């Protein structure tokens, strides 16, 4: 968790692909919104409420 | 850095500038490149040339006729049965397209890369068609083929059989060099002499290649008609003398003049005025262009 | 070897094969917390 | 929770409204609409450079937001084909907008579909990959309770891209009573269903790199468009998909592009006509219809001189003859094949690349790039279902197409066998344990073969210079024997010629820098396609006197006595060698736009086999 420079070779790389930053959830009741959710960055699923 | 070798150093030059592509109105294409080939002995600097042009065109492949190692040739594609997908296997004359590939033993080359070649090379293509595709890559690539005769050196005895290439890719080419180093006492000497003085003092390749990418892409070099007309005289006097050797040796010549090659002076003539970006070649650029040209007709009227 | 993570304009500036010198955070895989264990994928 | 009004939508259905209103303009719009109306087709295409010059803003707003905007379109086209046909616009619950033009930010590749597309339409090209089984999805569910009596309709909203509910997912099978209810499915409506995977065309891709492909989901109007191989331009709305429901989510979204149409990217099939080209063709073929087979003889293939004997028999191909099916399916084929054979540096090659620039749906086949398998179909199994599946080879991918043969020669003795009954029947009768079928390649063969030794040595007969045997030689119909004579009269003509075309520019259009029925007769040298075109359906049928004389050349050129000594012949004179004769003449009578073969034609197709067969070995 710290600032690391390093050198590689690059050997594959996966297809570019949609991870969320913003989720709005809604509930199946009531309907009501709960927008503009802080999804986090990098590899870190969000349990929903 | 290699001793003499003047008409070659040109003829790289005029090779990697390379000529014109013309696509006519009715749709065909005609290719603007050209093809150097360097039959000839061991001693000289074959593949030493080969390896510092792959250095110095701004994109360029130097492989044997061989394949690579874990790199092919020519390209291929072929399905993925799990996820379906046509993965392309690239190579050299596709992973060089717009670029200058240089072939080494060129005369110890695959079956398959041989047919596939004679497709690529005069025109630009190379067509793959699998059990579900049928694709047609872009191939855009000056060859700088080198090969050593079959008989080691070249013996005077077998002039016009001591060359195992087939006529027809021959033909495909530009300029078809010899190289024998046979009797030379005075050159070898300073042959010895040149190559140590390298290895004692061991414009510039970045600029040159930057400005070789600069003509490229800003000027296109078209002849004029009076350069035209030269040509013309010049190209039936040329068959005139092809076919002159062919019946005075009574065997025919083991490598074509053709329509081809005029078009190769046309090429030649057009790099050269694209060295000064002047888009109406001059009668003097195909005058040397005939001269470098002659330096190649060496060996067909020998 | 190492397992990246790239971003918006980190992605596709780089085709496999390229050699890099590439500047990040050091990190563990968060999806809600074999002979080991505290063991998540950096 | 319904809307009583929304100035966005009403102000976007307002300017869509006006959009198809088509009567002070030229009446497009409004004669798209009539034309569809007639069709039975409910899709209408609008190009996105008319929506932009008529609103620019609307057409931003568009392409960058699609759904929403789309329904407003759709809703405009279903008020407007309900004031031009109310019962018409009553038939089908909705409407559909395709798009078109140029689409020039949102034109990109799937490589380059970015997430900064979403919800906008994308331009997309690219090679089909897969193509799913084409499956119905329940949009309306029609019940019956037969305990009391009772019918239901359960409703589905076609949340593909947005949040869904199980309550909305619900398929009812008991009452409030618990009784059983039974399915009705006729009274039910379905669309179909079926998802595919463009990806970036390996002659655009990068060289050295991984294929990247988009997935595609074609509900119904869009079945059966794209097909495995297929070029297509995928038009569409990329978007984001929904998570089955859990308390959990990674942040991934597997993304698709909901296509808003698709077209056929090969931009082949191109009989695009106006009645004063249609009458242009007509005047062209009567007024000088007997000149008129030398007229497109001499014009096929500029930039090349000569070979007019060739250029001859490449239009007898192109032009086609005509496909016999006769009463029990005794299939006796309508195509030419030319086998060019001549020395190197002879524009075969070139005469190829024409014929893959000009004719439609044609294709290239190197001597060892494609090989059998390859050339011809597959057959091999799924492994998600293990089920016995056709890959479609490339002769069926040519089929009522051309297919150039580089290097014909170098095809191995496995796949020049391959090749009899595509060169025959024009079909390919494939079978493992599984499967078995009869894939269908009505093709044209232009194969391009080089002599043994690397140049055909004169005094050599042809049979033995040609390394090719007389059994596929019988197969092919005509053989062209191309000879550099190296005179230096005839290379004046050639040089001369070809340094033309080497000056030769795009007018004016270049400055320096490199890269109508008759022309503009450019001192220094489209329609064609036009005509060929139009060419192709004919029937002209033989005449008495044609059949006769036909009949009675072929019985000669079978007698020995027809050829001189000294020459050798090239190809034998098998019964192919007269439906040759039949075919040729067919295809002279189609370039005449005749209705009927006759004498002249037949002459022509006899002038053509004389000189194309019988050879001049010297001595
Ligand atoms: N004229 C020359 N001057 C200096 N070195 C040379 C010369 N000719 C050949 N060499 C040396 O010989 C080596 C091998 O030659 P090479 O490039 O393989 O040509 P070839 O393939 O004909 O042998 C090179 O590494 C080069 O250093
Ligand atoms: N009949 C012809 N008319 C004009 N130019 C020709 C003719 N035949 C050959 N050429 C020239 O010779 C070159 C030969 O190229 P290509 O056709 O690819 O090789 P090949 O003729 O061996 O198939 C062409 O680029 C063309 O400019
Ligand atoms: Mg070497
Ligand atoms: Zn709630």
């Amino acid at each position: 968790s710290h600032l690391v420079k390093i050198p590689g070779i690059i050997i594959a790389a996966s297809a570019v692909r949609a991870k969320a930053t913003r989720i709005s959830i809604q509930c199946r009741s009531c309907r009501n919104t709960l927008t503009n959710i802080a999804m986090r960055p990098g590899l870190e699923g969000y349990a929903l409420p | 850095s290699i001793f003499g070798g003047t008409d070659m150093k040109k003829a790289i030059a005029c090779l990697l500038f390379g000529g014109s592509r013309k696509r006519l109105p009715d749709g065909l294409t005609r290719r603007g490149d050209i093809n150097l080939l360097m039959l000839g002995d061991p001693g000289t600097a074959k593949s030493q040339l080969l390896k510092f042009v792959e250095k110095c065109s701004p994109i360029g492949v130097y492989t044997s006729g061989k394949g690579s190692s874990a790199a092919g040739l020519t390209a291929s594609v072929m399905r993925d049965p799990s996820s379906r997908n046509f993965i392309m296997e690239g190579g050299a004359m596709v992973l060089a397209d717009g670029g200058v590939v240089c072939i080494d033993e060129f005369d110890k080359m695959r079956e398959d890369d041989r047919v596939a070649i004679h497709e690529a090379m005069e025109q630009q293509t190379i067509s793959i068609a699998k059990a579900g595709i049928t694709t047609t890559l872009n191939s855009r690539c000056s060859v700088l083929a080198a090969a050593n005769s079959v008989f080691g050196r070249w013996d005077e005895t077998k002039g016009e059989d001591n060359i195992d290439f087939m006529p027809t890719i021959l033909s495909r080419f530009d300029m078809i060099f010899i190289v024998k180093d046979e009797h030379n006492e005075e050159r070898d000497v300073m042959l010895a002499k040149h190559v140590i003085t390298l290895h004692v003092s061991a414009i510039d390749l970045a600029k040159l290649k930057k400005f070789i990418a600069y003509c490229r892409v800003k000027c296109g070099p078209r002849l004029s008609a009076e350069a035209a007309e030269k040509l013309k005289n010049r190209y039936i006097i040329m068959r005139s003398g092809a076919r002159q050797h062919e019946r005075d040796s009574d065997r025919r010549s083991s490598i074509p003049i053709t329509v081809r090659q005029l078009e190769a002076i046309v090429r030649i003539a057009e790099a050269l005025s694209k060295m000064k970006l002047q888009p109406f070649a001059t009668e003097a650029d195909v005058e040397e262009a005939l001269r470098l040209f002659q330096v190649s007709t060496l060996d067909a009227a020998l | 070897h190492m397992q990246l993570y790239c971003d918006r304009y980190l992605c596709d500036k780089v085709v496999p094969g390229n050699r890099v010198t590439i500047m990040g955070i050091y990190s563990i895989k968060k999806f809600g917390l074999r002979v080991g264990v505290g063991i998540r994928s950096s | 929770t319904v809307v009583l009004d929304d100035v966005e939508l009403r102000e976007a259905q307002r300017d869509y409204l006006d959009f198809l209103d088509d009567e002070e303009d030229q009446g497009i719009y409004q004669s798209k609409v009539r034309e569809l109306i007639s069709d039975n087709q409910y899709r209408l295409i609008v190009n996105v450079n008319d929506l932009r010059r008529k609103n620019e803003k609307r057409a931003n707003r568009l392409l960058n937001n699609a759904f929403e905007e789309l329904v407003a379109f759709q809703r405009a086209l279903k008020d407007f084909v309900a004031s031009i046909d109310a019962t018409y616009a009553k038939q089908y619950e909705e409407f559909y907008v395709g798009l078109e033009g140029s689409f020039g930010s949102k034109h990109v590749s799937p490589r380059t579909l970015t997430s900064c597309f979403l919800s906008c339409v994308v331009c997309v090209e690219g090679i089909v990959t897969k193509c799913s089984l084409v499956r119905p999805k329940v949009v309306r569910s029609v019940h019956y309770c037969p305990a009391t009596k009772k019918t239901i309709e359960r409703r589905y909203s076609d949340l593909t891209t947005l949040v869904a509910f199980p309550s909305s997912s619900v398929y009812p099978t008991k009452d409030e009573e618990n009784n059983p209810l039974e399915t009705e499915y006729g009274l039910s409506v379905y669309k179909d269903h079926q998802t595919i995977t463009i990806q970036e065309m390996p002659e655009k891709a990068p060289a050295g790199q991984l294929p990247r492909s988009v997935d595609v989901i074609l509900d119904d109007d869009l079945v059966d468009k794209a097909k495995p191989g297929d070029r297509v331009q995928v038009v569409g709305t990329y978007r984001c998909l929904p998570g089955k429901k859990g308390g959990y989510t990674s942040g991934t979204f597997r993304t698709v592009l909901i296509a808003c149409n698709v077209k056929q990217m090969s931009k082949d099939a191109q009989p695009s006509f106006s009645a004063e080209d249609i009458a242009k063709i007509k005047k062209f073929s009567k007024t000088r219809s007997k000149d008129i087979f030398d007229q497109l003889a001499k014009s096929l293939a500029p930039s090349i001189h000569g070979h007019d004997y060739v250029k001859k028999a490449i239009l007898c191909l192109l032009l086609g003859g005509v496909e016999r099916d006769l009463e029990n399916g005794s299939h006796i084929r309508g195509d030419i094949n030319i086998l060019l054979i001549g020395d190197p540096s002879v524009a075969k090659s070139q005469l190829l690349r024409y014929v893959l620039c000009t004719a439609p749906r044609a294709i290239p086949t190197t001597g060892r790039g494609s090989s059998g398998v390859g050339l011809t179909a597959a057959v091999t199994t799924d492994q998600e279902t293990g089920e016995r599946r056709l890959e479609a080879g490339a002769m069926v991918l040519a089929d009522r197409g051309v297919v150039c043969i580089d290097e014909f020669d170098k095809m191995s003795d496995m796949d020049r066998t391959a090749i009899h009954e595509v060169m025959e029947q024009g079909r390919v009768t494939i079978a493992k344990a599984g499967i078995h079928a009869r894939l269908n390649a009505r093709c044209s063969v232009l194969a391009a073969a080089n002599p043994v030794y690397g140049r055909y040595d004169q005094y050599k007969t042809p049979m033995e210079n040609i390394g090719l045997q007389d059994s596929l030689l019988s197969r092919f119909d005509l053989l062209f024997i191309m000879l550099d004579q190296m005179d230096p009269e005839q290379d004046r003509e050639i040089s001369d010629h070809v340094l033309r075309m080497h000056r030769y520019r795009a007018p004016g259009e270049q400055d320096g820098d490199a890269m109508q029925i008759y022309e503009k007769h450019d001192n220094l040298l489209a329609f064609m396609k036009k005509y060929i075109h139009v060419a192709k359906i004919i029937k002209p049928v033989l005449t008495q006197e044609s059949a006769t004389y036909i009949a009675e050349e072929y019985s000669r050129l079978r007698s020995q006595d027809s050829m001189s000594s000294d020459t050798a012949r090239t190809s034998p004179v098998t019964a192919r060698t007269l439906e040759t004769l039949i075919r040729l003449a067919t295809a002279h009578a189609k370039a005449r736009m005749s209705k009927t073969v006759d004498l002249q034609d037949a002459e022509e197709a006899v002038e053509l086999v004389q000189y194309a067969y019988f050879k001049k070995v010297l001595e």
